């Protein structure tokens, strides 16, 4: 939950230290919480990483609201620059 | 029957080899040999023929 | 039937030890014994059951770790796989020189993309659901402020 | 011209080598003394990191490699192409 | 197995209904902020509500006491009998409201009306639409049992998809009405680009509105229904990483392929257009 959706790959090692729990047993716990329909995702052993397609939606407060404030201002700016690009491109092209 | 047993043997070799090579894009020839338990040299020659074919 | 329906990776020992006794009891029930080969043949379905879970929750598994997770040797663990690509039961590729089992079909760029826009088309729909969801509360809430 | 040549050599070296030995760095730029190369690095090119006697050129995140640019921008370049094209139609 | 009442999957609203409703609003509420209410007639099939005909059902609501609302059933049942005589196929399907927003007494209207239909549908139609979209929003009452013990089962209106389709006769009449305006020569792109651009105007403004409401929550004026904030967090969670590298090559490949197909098309149009220009030169010289 702490990680964003853009980094739903996590090494098995970090999962171990956070869980203080062994590689075999960390993998066991992962496949269990993926099997129960609690989570959905993939796990890569070669580098030992966990590609979860597992993200939830609830439990957050005023600080996350302000963070979404910043993010929504950012994407309003992105939409603004896209619209301005369209509007600057139009005059030379709709007048023909 | 005997006069075509040879060709049937050959085609079975070919198609089993095709089965065997699918799980890879790179492979070691001796590994193919042990999988099919035929000598590495015959495997090399016959795969060379297959590529030529 | 839950353990096989639910996509649980079943360790053979934990399931078998309990059900060795219940299996043996079926030798005395109507229909005769389940068969001597059944114990070894059942040994595959849990492998088949787990392996399907493996591929779905593992894409690139070390054959060692597969041999570990399949409670079996590398050659048997690989063999149980080799058959499954042979049987078409799963699409995978082993790299014996690396001992790497990749369960993912080689996706063509269009195969990559088809999912991508599908994700967005949901994102578009998702926001388009959140889209109407927001004014409605404004509509409902502002009415509550009208009293 | 000598100063410009040294600057150009530094520019080529940054793109060429991930790391360069300080001896080689002096030799290519023909600096008489170690302190000369150190002073040049400190003033003109602060981005260079000197680790264990070798100049570490901080190569760009994605430059020499091909098809290593932004996706949204290219694809919206295709937007410009397509929309400006058919709107005439 | 309790929900034996067929859930209303979609509602199809046809022009004649909207025209009748608009005329009702004009006659009854041209110069007043009073809303006009009525009854919706039609047939329900496979979860789809066909709202074929509607008739004026006069409405009052005190400008001081919103809880009080003058609508009566005498004329209602009289018209049920009379219209069903005229057209036995149709039956009552819902009651419509002419306004931008719901009111609390809409719930008691729905309760009283459900005696006539076990599954009634409330459709809100904005007689003066300002937003770019469908002017109709469909609703049906659902008894939601909140997990909080202290509140009795509350009936909450749940949005259902609403669609506009016109019968062949209604389509004919609509085009006959819309010839002085409507556009059929638009090459499909102009339409699609316009719709995409309008959608972009929609989503970004929706993000800005959520941001405004988040600032509101920060100040401490308005809280939020757990479900809708859940939904916003869900949208954010499902955000794909636009910086996916292999996915970037996927873009590049599709772009190249599609644009070189377009290159084919441009080449072929060059061929045909130059051919016709040469033939034009022939016809001009001859």
């Amino acid at each position: 939950f702490n990680r964003p959706a853009e980094d739903r790959t996590i090494p098995l090692k970090v999962i171990a230290e956070r869980t203080r729990l062994s590689i075999e047993d960390v993998e066991y716990l992962l496949m269990k919480s993926l099997s129960v329909h609690l989570i959905e995702g993939i796990i890569d052993q070669m580098e030992g990483t966990v590609h979860v397609s597992w993200v939830q939606p609830r439990v957050l407060g005023i600080p996350q609201i302000t963070s979404l404030r910043d993010r929504l201002d950012s994407w309003l700016g992105k939409v603004n620059t896209a619209l301005l690009s369209v509007e600057a491109e139009t005059p030379d092209l709709v007048a023909s | 029957i005997h006069r075509h047993l040879s060709s049937l043997y050959d085609t079975l070799l070919e198609q089993n080899l095709c089965r065997l090579i699918e799980p890879f894009s790179k492979v070691e020839i001796s590994h193919i040999a042990e999988l099919i338990e035929l000598p590495v040299d015959h495997v090399e020659r016959k795969l060379s023929q297959m590529i030529l074919d | 039937l839950k353990q096989l329906v639910t996509m649980e990776v079943i360790l053979w020992t934990v399931l078998w030890n309990e059900f060795e006794s219940e299996f043996d009891n079926e030798k005395n029930l109507l229909g005769g014994p389940l068969g001597e080969k059944a114990g070894e043949d059942l040994k595959q379905r849990v492998i088949e059951h787990n392996i399907l879970v493996i591929s779905k929750y593992y894409s690139r598994i070390t054959l060692k770790r597969l041999s570990d997770l399949l409670c079996l040797s590398l050659q048997e663990a690989e063999k149980h796989l080799s058959d499954m690509v042979v049987s078409k039961a799963l699409i995978a590729k082993i790299d014996r020189p690396m001992g790497i089992v990749c369960f993912q079909v080689v996706k063509d760029s269009n195969d990559i993309l088809n999912s991508w826009s599908m994700n967005l088309e949901k994102l578009l729909d998702l926001v388009e659901k959140s889209c109407h969801q927001i004014h409605k509360e404004t509509m409902v809430h502002k009415a509550s402020l009208e009293v | 011209l000598a100063k410009t040549v040294r600057d150009e050599i530094a520019g080529c070296s940054e793109k060429a080598y991930d790391t360069l030995s300080v001896n080689d760095a002096r030799q290519l730029l023909l600096f008489s003394s170690d302190k000369d190369l150190l002073e040049y690095i400190k003033e003109e090119h602060p981005e260079w990191e000197i680790k264990d006697g070798c100049v570490v050129f901080q190569k760009s995140k994605d430059s020499a490699t091909c098809k290593e640019i932004p996706s949204l921008l290219l694809i919206n370049q295709t937007l410009s192409y397509a929309r400006e094209l058919e709107r005439i139609v | 197995q309790i929900f034996s009442s067929k859930s209303i999957e979609k509602v199809v609203v046809h022009p004649l209904v909207l025209l009748s409703i608009v005329d009702h609003y004009n006659r009854v509420a041209r110069d007043t902020k009073k809303r006009v209410i009525g009854v919706l007639l039609g047939s329900t099939f496979k979860g789809t509500v066909d709202v074929t005909n509607s008739y004026a059902v006069p409405f009052e609501e005190d400008d001081k006491d919103s809880s009080i609302w003058f609508l009566d059933h005498n004329y209602h049942e009289s018209m049920f009998s009379m219209f069903r005589r005229i057209n036995a196929k149709e039956h009552v399907v819902g009651w419509y409201s002419t306004g931008p927003k719901l009111r609390e007494n809409d719930l008691d209207v729905h309760r009283l009306f459900s005696d006539y239909v076990p599954n009634p549908v409330l459709v809100i139609i904005d007689v003066q639409p300002e937003e770019l979209g469908i002017p109709t929003k469909a609703y049906y009452a659902v008894e939601e049992v909140k997990e909080n013990a202290t509140q009795k089962s509350q009936k909450v209106f749940v949005h259902v998809p609403s669609e506009i389709a016109a019968h062949e006769v209604e389509e004919i009449g609509v085009e006959h009405l819309l010839r002085d305006v409507k556009d059929t020569t638009i090459s499909t792109l102009a339409t699609e680009v316009t719709g995409k651009l309008g959608a972009l105007k929609g989503l970004d403004a929706r993000l800005r509105e959520i941001r405004s409401y988040l600032e509101l929550v920060i100040q401490e004026k308005l809280p939020l229904n757990h479900e809708i904030l859940y939904h916003l967090q869900d949208v954010f969670n499902l955000l794909p990483n636009l910086s996916v590298l292999e996915l970037v090559k996927a873009f590049a490949v599709k772009t190249n392929d599609m644009m070189l197909v377009i290159y084919l098309s441009s080449l072929i149009r060059s061929v045909i257009a130059l051919h016709n220009l040469i033939n034009n030169k022939m016809l001009n010289k001859e």
